[PDB]
């Protein structure tokens, strides 16, 4: 498998192969689905919109709704103003969201379409029914990655909705970053266990992991509600989880509404979850309850119980930067070695944070690459093998070709059922990861060992 | 009626535009005229894709020893990484195969600003030294056209330096109104710059399967049967194809057209240029397959071919008749809707009918009037403003190579006998009276159909699948086959039937309502 | 592997090979650890105690404490009265449990020891400190299985502690049966979600699934408290989950304290979990809340989303009767086939229940065997293969020999890390089971398929 | 004073009976006396097992081509299904191997009352017909000797009828005070009924390793090194052993005793009956292995073999020295306690010393005074009431077989050199001054040791492992090797050391306290 990939490496300057990222707009579409009664709208040629809806459905095994401006060549040269205006009238009348959340593509951005103008003309002409809203963000696909797209849509939400009306809510805002609905559910559970009022946004729990009732519901029960989105301006503090995904939204909200904000890693593993929990207590004076302490202690117990299988193991990891920074820390905390560490998403944060945790652990010679791809990591592996691979679905080709125990992680995972009901964050998610990691390590051991080496107990 | 009901909620402008895209068959008017292949209405929630998908993702991508480089930002590339299940293997156990990769110039800001021809050039070179493929393709995307990168020029220059073909395609996503434009754009360049460029000697009983992309093994299955009967499958465009075999595409006596919409251009042009005739084929469904095999036998006449033809059909049907009876026992009376790209809404109908299923609704996403109404209407089709910039090309008969494969009297004599030579009747004719056709069916339309008709099953794609099933109705995908296949050929019928029966009879459908309700 | 196992079956009437059961006492030791501040005591030869403690440690990767009478030949002649008296004095003084829960072995049962006498003489002699308790059950290992041992210990809890003081606690009693601590937690969450007050016993959560805090704690935080075990007699109703494990104690509770009881299947799968929820609602007139309805609907969505990999699949199942009866029903609910269905635990109910659900689903030609073993099932498999194997750890040998996708289930699982944090019961447990079953099925497919049939999406 | 601190919480009676089990080594009392192999105090939470485990579980079980039938209820059988990790393979690649099974008569209430001998007869026949093994073992459990079953008689009848050996063992679990009695019980019947019976011809430099069970592949690592040197390993009792090879144990010139406690009974009798001598060996720890091989070369007395010996030592130690320096680097100054069975507490001591680890505390579960104090004290050993009814067997020189492998005079000069011929020095002498021994160490004891001495590591078993680690201290298992091995031999030292370092430096030990403290 992957036969064309050579062991001997010639560095690539231009040819991108098997990317460890995708483009902005699906991140914005995902963010917009984290608003209740919202229809995401893609302002570009309809190809983008179909592709981006498709990846979400493939991952979640759920519907994923969005509309598009459906640019034709004419609009792609002279502007897409009529397209979007035509779209809004068709959307509100046929589909009746409470809010349309617009993002853009390489097409409308290259063209320089002026959405604030289009939207105001739309406002002034009455194309937007009473009590209905239209917001936007700009999401050029040639900049950054889908994570950047998520971040831009969050800002967009802040720009249009967040109002400090002076009537303080006594809540903490939390921007959970580019994590799954299971993870959002776990973060909320922890807020609730701590007895802390909060507003989470965006929130795709109840939207992209919902039940079958026998009636298709276009706008699912979930999503952060518009009125709560507005109220974010009245909170005491915003927690930004994952700098790449969440900071821009949080800084914007401070600028606009003077809500202070602290940045925290995506809470994956011991230190990152500890730092998240310590932040909630330090910010509210609230006591960390017994239930949460028990979970942490079970994780530590598991880390120690399973230690022999983790110590010194070489791990290749690819994915999105917030999640991979945190996961790489967790790997080090389990006694293991982040050997090859890559995100397709550009930015120095990752290079720095990763280089620094390795230095600190005294780990030498690991390869860290920002804007690296799956072809990179495969060539590395061919030169020096690893004991574990963690990535989205596209790692399965390397796992099979090189025979490496494989953990599906992050976005998108399109080839398994029920994974989207499991968190990777928190002490609870950390416990799941350690189980999943040791499971796939032991599965390989017991498959391949000599029969006389086969064991009852492990 | 049902069309009225679908049209109800549309705003007046929209109602007026959409009305012609929805037609109900009646005896009062057997083959009504439909509106198709027009712009998508903005905000309507179409299923449609773009011209880039039609050109790179559909026609060219399956060519397995050719390196396909997307010139654009990363999405266009990433979203063609394995989602469309064209199966490929190393030719002869040893040839190149790039199926498992996607390639991109991963355009950045600086490329939009100072142009991207330089990165493109270096990508082409990087790809060649690293892989040394039979050929390289370069595919434009939305912003490539706007910023003015001249990709034909880059490809020519590099092709000169590296010593292999480099094929440029101007399939920016905004061209045309759908994937269809992409097909046309691909066919143009394949015809002029690839087909006929080979140097292998034509063999006996040589056929091509045109517009077959080996989704989940479909093409290997039809080959399996064709090669038993005794044909030489010179080329399949482009399922599991090598570059060289597409080059040698002219080395055949008969073209078979499975997907009319995607490949008809090349079928017309091959007959014009080389004299090679074609027939519509349908290797989906027993009836489709048997009829196709018998048509091929008449075109060739050879009575051994004719004998093996009936021998092979006999044994194949023998092997699976028990399954076939089972399908019919378990599905009899059930009703279906079909909405697939530009071909499969029609080609799957004979199979469902044989199972005893009544197809109440059908539609294409991006097919043209000729696929709905038959090729006879082509002289009446008016290219509209949104597709007028899709380049038309003309070919002339090759002064040397052209040849009369079938005596023109034989041609006309077979057309009498019902052989579909250089023709295609369209989906409407095959449909039952009172049924409904919906072009570019959108979410609104689908929901009305489901509520009013309450079908037992609705075949479509990934975007519709869970919308339908969330409503307690079975939806099997006819693009991806739900990660199964083949669905074409004799074995395909059994694969499709068993998956359908298993879907219908999954116990959980009856468990939806909780007992406290 | 398992080379000596021939395909041609000569039916065995005497030779038991690779049993799908173990003996009573460990079931009683497990039940006793579901009492807070309790030290289980094995009254017999010490080999039993060590073996039974060891299997619990190997399954949970946790301490598992118990004392023993340490019989010598001397007792096999004078009985073990002096041993139990000497033990009780050393136990209270060295280890200070609040309660000693005594069970027996084949040795003391064969010998006819009289624990009620020894106990009364200990009371009279003053050997049991004030504020301290000593209870007992009888668990002859030549009768039934470890499930029966558990059932017996639960009966002994009732005898000694259950007290109707006339008051109304307003609570429902739940006897969870021979299930893991994860299952106990999940059942309690459901009660607590339904807003129904309850007393669960035994309850091993917080005992065999506990945190590492850096201090070893002989009696962990969990376990049902003596005061509440007394208070069981004052309850409105008892729900007996899994008739083999739980009915005896519920019946005894009615006799002793007039508390009525309803019997229910271990809640695994759709109908069994539904039945449990409906019992709770009906017993209290309380409404099934939204959270619980969402879980059920997620499970149905998963069963449907994953349907294609389940329909018509042939399953071999071996284990404990309550759990395997329910899991077998779930298998049928999933559209799959319980092809070979075995428990080592004797009794007619398994036979009737399994036969009946197969007959109802129109399924013919499955082999159901009570007091069957792992050798039985492997011989069957050799004569006709299956698509999935579900058992405890000892199935791993068959899984490897015959190349069958394998799901570790029930007791004991001694070869993986963190499984004891995951329920199999409830809608949540059911979702976990479907993910695990489809995962192992897809792993094998993607491992063995030709490269050209390899797939991104599944 | 640590002795005092341990005894403190014991009630008077218990304090008095335990005191003798705990001794602190001092230079003035170089050879201190301990109490051992007495009955367990009820209720004190021992680690001990029963006679059945010592016999069927430990000595007999590993004989791979013999079927071991437990005559009892199901647990005695289930709890011996793979928990003890003796490794086996089919001899030469083709021999029978029953390691993956457990066999039982699964006694029921009827059997307890009416007797079980008919189920046992039937079991034995069923197993012969099904498996056709070299032999069948029948093992008593607690209920068997009280309900009146005569398993010796039952085995004879059946062995008559079937044509192969059927060995009965009266190892009811209440016999003796521990696994020890089961060792003795097994040694008896093995000696008289299996050793000698072999009809095979000796070989050059033929040796046996006694009391070695191939846990985690220990024996294969020994054998490997032994063969490079040139030896022939006539038999290993009983790790990876075949029945025939145990029958042929007499075909050797030197017996190596790894586990003294379990096998010494047979060491002695083989010397008496066949005139084969024996030395204590310790194939664990580099120091122990070299010292061992240096000893054997002498008994053989052979310039070549003796030279080949010191050669293999060189290339083996060469191959691993870098690892040894690492362990010492990462472990120097660490402190340890060891509570293993009746041998490993001692045999692991030299290895830990070469890592620069200080062993502060040691004990045996079930060893006798001669394992603590050495065989010199055997004359002072009084068998007590609880082990009185463990049978003693007597053997006498076999005429046609007996031999004087080492001339009388020669023996005494090897003993002169320090070669442990028919001798074992005991754990105590190898321990540092001021250290402490604790026989039958119970939970209470261990806890006091853990608070007072704060070792860095505490080796024991599965029941203690997690109790120790819940308190933040590393416990590596030295019965199951935490599902690793070999830990014996040269490669074993590497395995062991790497596991120990990894345990010590597991990061999570430092993360136990949450940051909100
Ligand atoms: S080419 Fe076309 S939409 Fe004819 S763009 Fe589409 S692999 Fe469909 S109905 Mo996906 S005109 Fe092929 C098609 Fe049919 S991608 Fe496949 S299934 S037979
Ligand atoms: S036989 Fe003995 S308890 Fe010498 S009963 Fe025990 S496989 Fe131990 S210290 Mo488990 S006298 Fe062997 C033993 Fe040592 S089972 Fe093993 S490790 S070297
Ligand atoms: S309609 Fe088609 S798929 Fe869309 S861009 Fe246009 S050619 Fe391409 Fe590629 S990177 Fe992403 S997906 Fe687009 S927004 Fe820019
Ligand atoms: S000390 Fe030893 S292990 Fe104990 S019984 Fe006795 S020989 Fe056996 Fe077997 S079935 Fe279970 S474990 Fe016992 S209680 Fe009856
Ligand atoms: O990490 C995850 O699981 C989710 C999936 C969609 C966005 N991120
Ligand atoms: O998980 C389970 O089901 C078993 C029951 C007892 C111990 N654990
Ligand atoms: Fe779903
Ligand atoms: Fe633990
Ligand atoms: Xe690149
Ligand atoms: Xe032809
Ligand atoms: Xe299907
Ligand atoms: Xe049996
Ligand atoms: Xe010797
Ligand atoms: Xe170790």
């Amino acid at each position: 498998m992957l036969d064309a990939t050579p062991k001997e490496i010639v560095e690539r300057k231009a040819l991108r192969i098997n990317p460890a990222k995708t483009c902005q707009p699906v991140g914005a579409m995902y963010a917009a689905l984290g608003i209740h009664n919202c229809l995401p709208h893609s302002h570009g040629s309809q190809g983008c919109c179909s592709y981006h809806r498709t990846v979400l459905s493939r991952h979640f095994k759920e519907p994923a709704m969005a509309s598009t401006s459906s640019f034709t060549e004419g609009a792609s040269v002279f502007g897409g103003g009529s397209n979007i205006k035509t779209a809004v009238k068709n959307i509100f009348s046929l589909y009746n969201p409470d809010i349309i959340a617009v993002h853009t593509t390489c097409l409308s951005e290259t063209l320089g379409d002026d959405l604030p103008t289009y939207i105001s003309q739309m406002e002034d002409a009455g194309s937007i029914p009473e009590g209905k809203l239209v917001i936007h963000t700009n999401t050029p696909s040639y900049v950054g990655s889908h994570v950047t797209g998520f971040a831009n849509m969050v800002q967009g939400i802040v720009n249009y909705l967040s109002e400090n009306t002076g009537a303080k809510n006594g809540k903490i805002n939390v921007i959970p970053g580019f994590v799954g609905p299971a993870d959002m559910r776990e973060i909320k559970r922890l807020f609730e266990a701590m007895d802390i009022p909060y507003i989470m946004f965006p929130d795709t729990s109840g939207v992209l992991d919902g039940p079958t009732t026998g009636e298709y519901k276009m706008y699912p029960e979930g999503g952060t509600k518009i009125e709560d989105l507005k109220d974010t301006g009245n909170s005491d503090l915003t927690l930004s989880l994952g700098s790449y995904a969440s900071d821009l939204g949080a800084k914007t909200l401070e600028k606009k509404c003077k809500v202070p904000f602290k940045t925290l890693r995506t809470p994956i593993g011991v230190s990152a979850t500890d730092e998240f929990i310590m932040a909630l207590s330090e910010a509210t004076g609230k006591e960390v309850p017994a239930s949460i302490e028990e979970e942490r202690g079970q994780l530590i117990d598991l880390m120690i119980d399973a230690q022999q299988y983790l110590q010194g193991k070489k791990v290749a990891l690819l994915g999105d930067p917030d999640e991979i920074i945190a996961l790489s820390k967790f790997i080090i905390e389990l006694g293991a070695i982040p050997k090859y560490v890559v995100t397709g998403t550009p930015g120095m944060k990752f290079q720095k944070e990763i280089d620094a945790m390795l230095a600190e652990a005294g780990i030498e010679g690991s390869k860290v690459k920002v804007e690296g791809d799956f072809f990179d990591v495969h060539q590395w592996i061919k030169n020096e093998g690893v004991d574990l691979l963690i990535s989205n679905t596209y790692g399965k080709f390397i796992a099979r070709e090189e025979n490496i125990p494989f953990v599906r992680f992050g976005f998108p995972i399109m080839d398994r059922y029920g994974h989207y009901y499991n968190p990777k964050v928190g002490y609870k998610g950390a416990i799941r990861l350690v189980e999943e990691i040791t499971n796939v390590i032991l599965d390989k051991i017991e498959r391949e060992c000599t029969e006389e080496d086969f064991e009852v107990v492990r | 009626n049902l069309k009225d009901e679908i049209l109800e909620k549309y705003i007046p402008k929209t109602k007026k535009t959409r009305s012609g895209h929805i037609v109900i068959k009646t005896e009062e008017t057997p083959n009504p005229e439909i509106v198709a292949n027009t712009r998508t209405v903005p905000g309507i929630i179409t299923a449609r894709g773009c011209a880039y998908a039609g050109c790179k993702g559909v026609v060219m991508g399956p060519i397995k020893d050719m390196v396909h480089i997307t010139h654009g930002p990363i999405g266009c590339s990433f979203y063609t990484w394995g989602g469309r299940r064209f199966k490929s293997k190393p030719e002869n156990g040893t040839g190149l195969n790039f199926n498992e990769y996607v390639f991109s110039t991963d355009m950045q800001e600086s490329d939009i600003v100072f142009g991207g021809v330089n990165k493109l050039k270096d990508a082409i070179h990087e790809a060649y030294e690293m892989f040394h493929p039979a050929a390289i393709g370069v595919y434009a995307t939305c912003p490539v056209g706007l910023i003015g990168d001249d990709i034909l020029a880059v490809a020519a220059t590099a092709s000169k330096e590296i010593g292999i073909p480099v094929h440029a395609f101007s399939c920016e996503g905004y061209k045309g109104v759908s994937q269809s434009a992409g097909h046309h754009i691909a066919n143009n360049t394949v015809m002029t710059d690839i087909i006929g460029k080979g140097n292998k000697e034509q063999k006996k009983y040589s056929i091509n399967v045109l517009g077959e992309y080996n989704i989940g093994g479909d093409a290997w299955e039809m080959d399996r049967v064709l090669e038993k009967i005794g044909y030489h499958v010179n080329a399949t465009l482009t399922g599991d194809a090598t570059y060289e075999k597409v080059q040698n595409a002219d080395k055949a006596d008969l073209n078979l057209v499975q997907c009319h919409r995607s490949i008809n251009y090349i079928a017309e042009m091959m007959e014009t240029k080389y004299g090679i005739p074609w027939i519509k084929c349908n290797f989906i469904g027993v009836d489709g397959i048997v009829e196709t095999l018998r048509d091929m036998a008449k075109c060739f006449d050879d009575p051994e071919l004719t004998k093996r033809t009936e021998e092979v059909i006999a044994e194949e049907i023998a092997a699976i008749q028990d399954d076939l009876d089972y399908f019919k026992e378990k599905l009899q009376g059930k009703t279906a809707c079909l909405y697939v790209g530009g071909s499969r809404s029609h080609t799957y109908m004979n199979m469902l009918k044989s199972f005893g299923v009544d197809s109440l609704v059908a539609g294409f996403e991006f097919a043209h009037r000729d696929d709905y109404e038959g090729r006879e209407v082509i002289p009446t089709i008016k290219i509209d403003a949104d597709s007028k910039n899709i380049p038309e090309i003309t070919v002339t008969p090759d002064e040397q190579k052209y040849r009369v494969v079938i005596p023109e009297d034989k041609v006309e004599e077979l057309k009498k006998a019902g052989v579909p030579l250089s023709s295609y009747g369209g989906m409407m004719k095959e449909m039952h009276d009172g049924t409904i056709l919906i072009d570019d069916m959108n979410h609104h339309d689908m929901e009305v159909v489901l509520e009013k008709l309450k079908p037992d099953m609705f075949f479509a794609g990934i975007k519709e699948k869970f919308v339908i099933q969330k409503g307690g109705v079975l939806s099997k995908q006819l693009h991806s086959y739900d990660y199964n296949g083949p669905y074409a050929g004799f074995r395909g019928v059994v694969n499709f039937g068993h998956e359908l029966v298993n879907g219908i009879y999954t116990p959980a459908w009856k468990m939806i309502t909780p007992p406290w309700k």
